[PDB]
């Protein structure tokens, strides 16, 4: 896997 | 189904009265008279046992005057069994408050809770109300000595002197006549007994037909003592005041 | 969440011109111990479907009861239970697939790999796989456990693609399955010589063969093998 | 780590609380007020796990404010402290305990006495002349043991607190970005701007 | 212990044109070093000119596609047969995915279709339902091989006008369906060479105003 | 649990339990609300059938919900306590989540919502209570006075009365209250409120309670002597 | 006594038919749908002159594209409005769009028959739900406590309904402008109202695609009342 | 009389009056016709308006691609029962990859209606349904009564003046059953059937509602200028 | 980490001729850090004395709990609870938290008002009863207290003698424990008089 | 990299557009600013899904507040709705670092930092660089109160560039917003690739590079 | 700890 700035 | 047999205990009449509350009050009007008188230096609770027998063990008997904690007592008028349900609830609330805040419960807070329980039985649950009227005699360090009453409606009010049960109309007239604000406990004892002596449906007022209690600062220095009078002590105060 | 105790090994299958074949050995193993030698792992449902099950045998016997109960339930208030409203292979599979995925999703799986072989109403060959994870897939050849590694390569040399299915006779298809079972007996340490084979044909219906044995085995060459390199005796 | 100190002098209670909110190696704020006014004469300072601290303090604030409206009376600091302790004592055996350590500074109008209460996240309560939570507590205790007196004035109390903070800045390894100081007396709660 | 997840490999590719969109995926299903199927479709027509693929754990992907297909059915029932727009579908899928936030669907979801203005649209989701609209997206095992190629060849990244020496970028342009299909075929041909989990076959679903059509191309089977 | 539908429709489209609840209000001691230019006053009747009463401890007729909002009522006293408790809890709940005290309109809408819920919930009877809710919104100087009734309808009033002989004191307010120029000062507003009660009360002794609410949480209850001075001045002007 | 969900010998639910009597006693509400928008008007009917009329809220916003007028036991409407607003917002959260006016109406009407021995009795209030969506344009719906809803080109509910509906029967055509519709609501309200219609005892509102749902200012309505009086005096 | 207070009470002659009163709600409802051949099954429904400003209440609800019903009586009750059918059709598809048989849909409606006739507090459903569908055994027409009684028929009609249409179909039985692979002619026979139940009013463009399902025909509803062809 | 040794502290009880004695230290700490030297661990409900060692939050909670229960007892029974009966109430109350226990080591001391018989008892955290004739010990220096009591104690000591014995037992045990000390209290209990003495001891 | 700071002209909100899965650059085109309502912005840092879902849900809760109370929701109230929600999920593994930025008549320009830990802080400036959250800008030297709106926009833009260059997980493009009385205004998306070279040439900074 | 033959 999931996306993560 | 079951709807057929439901009395509907929590409805208004066309006049906007609660049937069951009104009928419960009618019940209480037949109960033995209980009187509370608040003086500057203490409170008196006097109450008449209902037509007793010579074979009733009086010294181990309690139907009228009950202890809620060390600072608060109640006089009962109505169904004794109904009262004991509410009394045990009040005793627990008092100890819950003490556990939480490490201070004895103020009299009004205890009274309001018991009154809020009675109210609930008139608005929801479809059960009959409690056929009980209380006189609360209590002391706290906010308002000092306090008298309250609650009835099956769950309404409660404060008093300098009040009666519940039988012949309240007559009793309240006699109290309203002889009560003064600067009155002391010894005087309030005499008034309470003289009032019962005149309102009683019995031939004569004797020790074996009475329950008596005082809440005094008449405790060594800055503290409060509850005295539930013994049969022999009620007999003595009847001779002292000159009723026997 | 559990561990499988009494287990069954490979189930193997393939399509041919007119139907499907499926096979499985008659062993229930208890770890390395070959405890049960009389266990049937092909469970027929009506006359158009066979369900082959590998993995935990207690969970297989549960699934066996679900399918038995499915046939009973389908018959209830169903005048066409033995005709137009009979259980299809596709119906039986989707039900099991639903159960398998639900059980894995409650972290309490049915510890099995299942192959549903059958022929549909319109005569179409049905062959689909589902396992303890609820993973499903179809192929001209399907196999579980060791079968996947050893059987599929051999069966895929007969039917490599969809266009090879019409060109594959029942005799050629059965020959391939029987050979694959021998290879599995040579090489799988949890296999038995005794197996069951089921053919579901669109013309001749369901043929169920029990108490089959691996035969025409090659062992003679063993006598000529001495030591592990340098030994001559 | 967070500094919360309390000193009870003759006629008031003073609470010093660090103004830094830090998460790991990041400084989130340098002007944070780690205090809630429970009642007009009762103040609570709090240090602990992020979120729990404010959530607990505001929950306690709401309950004490409800009691005040209902009875038209102010709960004594002893009573407020007992309520707070009991809420924490419930939480330790709950599914997720509040990781909050609090100081309760109050002026009891009935007894005309200032009271300081130190309560940890377990519901451990003591009444002290001076208190503190965390690493800072040990240094400040030893220093206050020497200097503190019961008959100290509010001004004397502030000077001793000023010394504690100065010495903490030198001795402590983390930068707590100064303190906010609040005084609780008969007149109520006020914030000392100069510090 | 029991592991509720698996990896079935495969790769999906969504490209959005001016008045069309394509969603492509290899037809290979694998487990460890074993090939489960050489033809298991992974890209589905869901109705209302929407094509969907959930790539990763096959069981979670099949379950999600079912739930969305069901979601489209109940949209028609509850909203007087209203056509479900691609933006509305995308938001609905986010809620499906986030529902299982603490037991995720281990899938990479791409949906393709036309937007309400009739322009090609591709939406891409993470396992827990984070989504974003894009021109290009590759998902699955060979995503890392294909996406850089698409950056270079679809968006013309790191490409400048000859004789400017990096002063002016190559002009962005809408690719024809014929050009887009070539890139899809070349992407999958390249991915098949260098990724063990990619091969066997390629199925492309093209979405236009006229509807959904399907193209299939063979890939290397090693 | 007791599920019985006590509040139902009758052939003429009336809910009798809600209408009989209004009769309970009619029986209740009179309550009046008057808003001036920069204040609101809540007047309340105390029936003098009860003497030997302890006025220190006896429940007062006006209740603070927050520091800036008050509630008076006519009807069943016991029922009123349950609405006051719920309102006081919601007031603190609003401060906790919105980080701002309730508007008078919001607190009214909540209490009115509770009253309505008890008219179409199984096993419960409606509240035998009408409320006057008065105060000032946070950082606002515009006076607010709302009324609720057992049905659950609520509305804003320049001035309003509820309880026994409310018809008479409403008659008085309708002719004596000018909208273009409301009571400018606290004195004028208290005077008009005491005057309105004197139409109904009997004796101006311990029978009238007055509570003045001003902006920024400034609430005070007048004493016997303070009210007695208003009673004296009103009748001395009347002798003419 | 007798069941709350009981059928009469004519095949009608007693409690529903009785609630319809409660709605007849309610203050008048009128809706007129046009191709330029939908107008909603109500009689406020203050019980006393001391009651601040602007506090009487019988026209209510559900979303930017859906308005609502009520008639009957108006307290009962609060939970229906609450549900409608939640439904409108919830659908926007799930689908990133405006909810169809019919779908919103259908959602409200699903509460209607959730009563028995759920709530103890039906709702004693009728709703006029007006809105716009891209699919079916400008729409006006009548939501009853029976759970039934009808779409209307124009509709009147409350005490003056059958008198008003007969008037709307003659006056409505498919080519009505928004300005014409506003005057027509004011005209029919003034006809059926006990007290004389002004900007304080009556309230107008409309829903247009451009500006969405707007409750008219008392100053704006006052001008339309003056415009009405002049055009009626013109013949 | 004394025995109609609730659904849990039998009368001395063994009648359930609350169920019979629910049955009355249907007769008050607008007429709807159902008829089928071997290839197709048709619903024809006369929609009822409140007045000239009002719309015509929708009578036909789609339950799946292969099944739907027409209603007569309480519309909200039809919504509850049709939603239940939609779910049962949906469960059959998802779990068993199987289109729900029309006969089994009938059995499920029957059992749902029954529970409301034997338990205190509840009430019977106040609506009648005509379910049409095409499944693995061809075209089907069902009639649902809220007593729980479900009946498979070649044709029928429910609602006000339904007896007129029912008599016509009983004469035409041998003709319309043979209308195979001709959807238009089967609808014509349905429109001519419902016409026998009209008085004063006639079939207009916004009055008439038709639905059809068949061999290569998903369940589709025709309203507005789509039924002008058949007027 | 170990709940019963975070705060520290000790209690000891002894019997004599027509008397009992119960004593405790005054320390409360966060492990190494000493916080309070006013934390008394001995409470009394009428003529029944209860000492509690262990996690301080539980010491306070159980004191509040037993005050609650003995108050209700007295109202219903119309007499003060006796040591033998209170011992059973402590045991009952602890065992109802068997799988989530209070981390305490309670000690009961008192004279039965009717029989005049001296009574002491100790408990483990789940409410098991140790009813010894001689002495009971509890806390972080229980090993040290067992050593001191076992050598110093003799039966039928007069009140003023018993005081010296229990005092020397506590003081010398506390000085060999890091988490005990910071002052000490001793209760000498006779049938109808109770004397309470604070002891001088080293404050390190 | 998310940046929100307060000045005389209102609030400046600057974010990057890069999303990463480990060392894999998933996207360079992510909208890390959420437009809750015309006067309310929410920045997003941490779990993409967690931020997107709950800040979209916040917009729904803020909309219901306006319908019920007929008034615009305050930034304090809106921030606390999100902070009270995440606190319910505390310890469940929600990853969220957000700034709720708006203007209201009641409060004026307001920035609230809301954390997945349940931390809710009000401040003049908030920054999220790498995995660390700061109450200071990435540069902070240039920050003076009386600053031109178009000058303040540049500082925000420049500050994201500074982080985007040094941080591997920051990059793509800079999205700029200006929050004022009567709503926020979008100030466009600036590709860091083109921005870097332009800023270098014009400012004469990044000398350690070479080009 | 506990007491434990």
């Amino acid at each position: 896997x999931f996306l993560f700035x | 189904g079951s709807r057929r047999y439901d009395s509907r205990t929590t409805i208004f009449s066309p006049e906007g009265r609660l049937y069951q509350v009104e009928y419960a009050l009618e019940s209480i009007s037949h109960a033995g008279t209980a009187i509370g008188i608040m003086a500057s230096d203490g409170i008196v609770l006097a109450a008449e046992r209902k037509v007793t027998s010579t074979l009733l063990e009086q010294d181990t008997s309690t139907e009228k005057l009950y202890k809620l904690n060390d600072k608060i007592a109640v006089a009962v008028a109505g169904l004794t069994a109904d009262a004991e349900i509410l009394i045990n609830t009040a005793r627990i609330h008092a100890q819950n408050y003490l556990k939480t805040y490490n201070e004895d419960i103020p009299v009004e807070i205890l009274v309001r809770r018991l009154s809020d329980i009675k109210q609930g039985y008139t608005q929801h649950g479809g059960l009959r109300p409690f056929g009980v009227s209380f006189i609360y005699a209590g002391y706290d360090d906010r308002y000092g000595y306090q008298l309250y009453t609650s009835n099956p409606s769950g309404n409660y009010t404060g008093w300098k002197a009040i009666s519940v049960g039988a012949n309240t109309s007559a009793a309240q007239t006699l109290l309203q006549m002889d009560y003064k604000d600067d009155m002391k406990v010894d005087d309030a004892i005499e008034l309470a007994l003289k009032t019962l002596s005149k309102t009683t449906d019995s031939s004569a007022l004797t020790y074996d037909r009475l329950e008596f209690a005082t809440i005094r600062k008449g405790a060594n220095d800055g503290e409060v003592y509850q005295k539930i009078f013994k049969p022999q002590e009620i007999k003595d105060i009847l001779v002292k005041t000159g009723i026997t | 969440t559990q561990q499988p105790i009494v287990t069954g090994t490979s189930v193997i299958s393939m399509k041919y011109d007119n139907g499907v074949i499926i096979a499985a050995d008659n062993l229930g193993s208890y770890g390395s111990l070959l405890r049960f030698n009389g266990v049937e792992r092909l469970i027929p449902v009506g006359d158009n479907t066979v369900v082959g099950i590998s993995g935990d045998i207690s969970d297989m016997q549960h699934i066996e009861r679900l399918l038995k109960d499915l046939v009973t339930e389908n018959a209830y208030d169903n005048p066409l239970a033995d005709a137009e409203e009979a259980l299809e292979p596709s119906y039986i599979f989707e039900y099991l697939a639903t159960v398998m995925y639900q059980r894995r999703s409650k972290m309490n799986p049915l510890w099995n790999a299942i192959i549903v072989a059958g022929v549909q109403s319109n005569g179409d060959q049905f062959l689909r796989y589902v396992n303890l994870l609820g993973v499903t897939y179809s192929s001209p050849t399907l196999a579980t456990g060791f079968g996947a590694h050893m059987a599929n390569p051999l069966l895929r040399k007969v039917v490599d693609r969809e266009s090879d299915i019409p060109k594959t006779t029942v005799q050629v298809a059965e020959e391939a399955i029987v050979n694959a079972m021998r290879v599995l007996y040579y090489r799988d340490a949890r296999s038995s010589r005794n197996f069951s084979l089921a053919i579901i044909d669109k013309n001749t219906g369901l043929t169920f063969k029990k108490n089959l044995q691996v035969e025409n085995m090659k062992w003679d060459f063993a006598k000529d093998i001495k030591g592990y390199g340098t030994q001559k005796i | 780590m967070d500094i919360i100190l309390g000193i009870r002098v003759q006629d008031s209670v003073i609470l010093a609380s660090s103004k830094a909110v830090t998460r790991g190696i990041s400084v989130l704020k340098d002007s944070d007020d780690k205090t809630r006014q429970l009642s007009p004469h009762t103040l609570m300072s709090f240090a602990g796990e992020a979120g729990d601290t404010v959530q607990f303090a505001e929950y306690i604030q709401a309950n004490i404010q409800l009691y005040s409206i209902r009875e038209d009376y102010e709960l004594s600091p002893q009573a407020v402290s007992s309520f707070v302790r009991q809420e924490l004592a419930k939480s330790i055996r709950s599914r997720r305990p509040y990781q909050v350590n609090v100081l309760i500074g109050g002026y009891d109008k009935k007894k005309n006495k200032p009271e300081l209460y130190q309560i940890d996240y377990l519901g451990t309560k003591v009444e002290l002349p001076y208190g503190a939570h965390g690493y800072s507590g040990f240094y400040t205790f030893s220093l206050l043991d020497h200097h503190y007196r019961p008959d100290m004035t509010t001004e004397e109390g502030l000077d001793l607190l000023k010394l504690c903070v100065q010495e903490l800045e030198k001795r402590m390894p983390m930068d707590f970005k100064g303190v906010i100081v609040k005084i609780v007396d008969k007149d109520g709660i006020r914030q000392v701007d100069d510090f | 212990q029991f592991n509720p997840y698996g990896d079935n490999g495969g790769t999906i590719l969504g490209i959005a044109g001016e008045d069309f969109a394509v969603l492509a995926g290899d037809t290979r299903n694998i487990t460890d070093y074993s090939i489960n199927s050489r033809y298991e479709p992974k890209v589905f027509d869901c109705g209302d000119n929407i094509v969907m693929s959930a790539n990763g754990f096959a069981a979670d992907g099949d379950a999600l596609v079912k739930r969305f297909k069901n979601s489209v059915k109940w949209y028609h029932f509850d909203h007087n047969d209203k056509k479900l727009s691609i933006n509305s579908a995308a938001r609905n899928i986010q809620h499906l995915l986030y529902g299982k936030r603490f037991f995720p669907y281990y899938v990479h979801t791409i949906i393709a279709g036309l937007d309400e203005d009739g322009k090609g649209a591709v939406y891409s989701f993470d396992p827990v339902g984070s989504y974003e609209r894009e021109q290009c997206r590759a998902g699955g095992a060979a995503a890392s091989l294909i996406m850089p190629f698409l950056d270079n060849q679809v968006n013309f990244k790191n490409q400048y006008e000859p004789g400017t020496n990096g002063k002016v970028k190559k002009p962005l342009k809408y690719l024809s369906v014929e050009e887009v299909i070539k890139l899809v075929r070349d992407s999958f041909t390249s991915a098949t060479e260098r990724h063990i989990q990619v091969g066997d076959g390629l199925e492309i679903l093209i979405v236009t105003k006229d509807g959904v059509r399907k193209e299939f191309y063979e890939l290397k089977r090693d | 649990g007791y599920d019985r539908a006590l509040s139902i429709f009758s052939p003429d489209g009336h809910i009798f339990q809600v209408e009989y609840a209004l009769e309970a209000v009619k029986r209740g001691t009179c309550a009046v609300g008057v808003k001036g230019k920069n204040c609101v006053v809540l007047g309340c009747e105390r029936r003098s059938t009860l003497k030997l009463q302890d006025t220190r401890i006896t429940p007062s007729k006006v209740s603070k919900i927050d520091s800036h909002v008050v509630l008076s009522f006519s009807g069943l006293n016991a029922d009123s306590r349950i609405l006051i408790e719920k309102a006081r809890v919601e007031a603190q709940s609003h401060r906790l989540t919105l980080e701002d005290p309730v508007t008078v309109e919001y607190l009214t809408r909540y209490v009115a919502g509770v009253q309505q819920r008890y008219t179409q919930s199984g096993g419960v009877r409606p509240f035998g209570v009408s409320t006057l809710i008065a105060g000032f919104d946070p950082r606002d100087d515009e006076p607010k006075l709302y009324q609720t009734e057992p049905s659950g309808i609520y509305s804003s009033w320049s001035a309003q009365t509820i309880g026994r002989n409310s018809k008479t004191v409403r008659e008085f307010l309708e002719k004596n209250y000018d909208r273009k120029e409301p009571p400018a000062t606290v004195e004028e507003c208290v005077k008009l409120t005491v005057r309105s009660l004197l139409e109904v009360v009997q004796t101006g002794a311990k029978n009238i309670e007055i509570t003045v609410v001003k902006p920024d949480s400034d609430i005070v209850a007048l004493s016997s002597e303070e009210i007695n001075q208003y009673v004296t001045q009103i009748e001395q002007e009347k002798q003419e | 006594d007798r069941g709350v969900s009981t059928f009469s010998p004519e095949g009608r639910l007693f409690q529903v038919e009785y609630s319809l009597e409660a709605i007849k006693l309610g203050s008048t509400a009128i809706g007129i749908a046009t191709k330029e928008g939908v107008v909603l008007g109500v009689e406020k009917r203050a019980t006393s002159p001391l009651l601040e009329s602007d506090s009487i809220e019988k026209i209510v916003e559900i979303d930017r594209h859906i308005g609502c007028a009520m008639s009957g036991l108006t307290a009962d409407a609060r939970s229906m409005i609450e549900h409608a607003r939640t439904a409108a917002v919830t659908h926007n959260l799930y689908y990133d769009e405006d909810i169809n006016v019919e779908s919103l109406t259908q959602s409200v009407c699903d509460l209607a028959l959730r009563f028995g021995e759920l709530m103890s009795r039906p709702f004693g209030v009728a709703l006029l739900i007006a809105g716009h969506d891209a699919d079916d344009g400008y729409q006006l719906f009548h939501a009853e406590p029976s759970g039934t809803f009808y779409r209307y080109n124009a509709k009147a509910i409350g005490s003056g309904s059958e008198g008003a509906q007969a008037e709307l029967l003659n006056e409505w055509h498919s080519s009505l402008t928004l300005k014409e519709a506003e005057l027509l609501v004011l005209k029919i309200l003034k006809q059926v109202m006990e007290e004389k219609l002004d900007e304080n005892n009556a309230q107008l509102s409309c829903i247009t695609k451009q500006d969405g749902f707007k409750i008219y200012d008392n100053e704006k309505t006052a001008e339309l009342i003056k415009e009405l009086k002049e055009k009626e005096a013109a013949e | 009389n004394n025995y109609d207070g609730d659904t849990v009470t039998f009368s001395p002659t063994g009648r359930l009056f609350q169920v019979e009163y629910a049955l009355e709600a249907i007769k008050q409802g607008s007429v709807t016709v159902g008829l089928r051949s071997n290839t197709h099954a048709v619903l024809v429904a006369l929609k009822r308006n409140a007045d000239e400003l009002s719309s015509y209440q929708k009578k036909i609800i789609k339950c799946d691609e292969h099944m739907g019903l027409s209603l007569a009586g309480l519309a909200p009750d039809a919504r509850v029962l049709s939603n239940y059918l939609r779910q049962q059709c949906n469960y059959s598809s998802l779990v068993f990859n199987r289109k729900l048989a029309v006969e089994r849909a009938g059995h499920l409606l029957c059992d749902k209606a029954q529970k409301n006739t034997q338990s205190y507090g509840g009430r019977p459903y106040g609506v009648g349904l005509l379910i049409i569908g095409y499944d693995k055994s061809g075209a089907h027409l069902l009639e649902f009564q809220p007593s729980g009684n479900v009946t498979e028929l070649y044709g029928t009609a429910i609602g006000a003046r339904s007896q007129g249409a029912k008599t016509y179909l009983e004469r035409t039985l041998d003709t319309f059953i043979k209308i195979d692979g001709n959807p238009d002619e089967l609808i014509k026979a349905g429109v001519e059937a419902i016409s026998q139940s009209l008085r004063d009013e006639s079939l207009t463009v916004d009055n008439l509602s038709i639905a059809i399902v068949g061999k290569d025909t998903p369940f589709t509803i025709y309203d507005g200028e789509a039924v002008a062809k058949y007027i | 980490s170990d709940p019963s040794s975070i705060n520290g502290g000790i209690v000891v009880a002894m019997t004599g001729k027509d008397c009992v004695a119960i004593a405790c230290d005054l320390r409360l700490g966060s492990q190494s850090l000493g916080v309070s030297n006013k934390f008394e661990k001995i409470f009394h409900y009428g003529h029944v004395f209860l000492g509690i060692t262990g996690l301080a939050t539980d010491v306070t909670t159980l004191n509040e709990m037993f005050r609650y229960k003995t108050n209700l007892y007295k109202l219903k029974e119309e007499r003060a609870i006796e040591p033998e009966t209170f011992t059973q109430l402590v045991s009952s109350s602890l065992y109802e938290r068997r799988f989530g226990p209070y981390f305490v080591g309670p000690v009961v001391a008192g004279i039965n008002s009717k029989s005049g018989k001296p009574f002491i008892a100790g408990f483990d955290l789940i409410g098991c009863i140790d009813e010894a004739k001689d002495f009971i010990v509890s806390g972080t220096a229980s090993d040290q207290l067992f050593g001191m009591c076992e050598s110093l104690y003799e039966p039928n000591l007069e009140p003023e003698d018993l005081f010296e014995t229990i005092s020397q037992a506590l003081l010398n045990a506390a000085d060999r424990d890091a988490l005990s000390g910071w002052g000490a209290v001793v209760y000498i209990i006779k049938k109808d008089e109770v004397v309470k003495r604070y002891l001088k001891m080293r404050q390190d | 990299t998310t940046l929100a700071f307060r000045f005389q002209g209102g609030i400046i909100v600057a974010v990057d557009s890069r999303a990463t899965a480990g060392n894999w650059v998933a996207s360079q085109t992510v909208k890390k600013v959420i437009e809750i309502n015309p006067f309310l912005l929410g920045t997003m840092a941490g779990g993409a899904a967690d931020c997107q879902f709950w800040e979209t849900w916040l917009g729904s809760q803020c909309r219901l507040h306006e319908l019920r109370e007929k008034e615009r929701i305050s930034v304090a109230a809106a921030s606390k709705i999100l902070s009270n929600l995440v606190y319910q999920y505390k310890g469940a593994g929600l990853s969220m670092g957000t700034m709720i930025c708006g203007y209201t008549r009641k409060e004026g320009p307001t920035i609230y930092y809301v954390d997945s830990d349940g931390t809710r802080l009000k401040g003049d400036i908030f920054c999220v660089v790498s995995g660390q959250t700061f109450a200071y800008g990435v540069l902070d030297s240039n920050y003076k109160w009386d600053l031109s709106v178009e000058d303040a926009l540049y500082l925000g833009k420049r500050s994201i560039l500074a982080a985007a260059h040094r941080d591997a997980y920051s990059g793509g493009s800079v999205n700029l917003y200006h929050v004022t009385e009567d709503g926020w205004i979008y100030h466009g998306n600036h590709d860091v690739g083109e921005l870097f070279w332009k800023v270098k040439e014009e400012e004469g900074s990044f000398n350690n590079v070479i080009g």
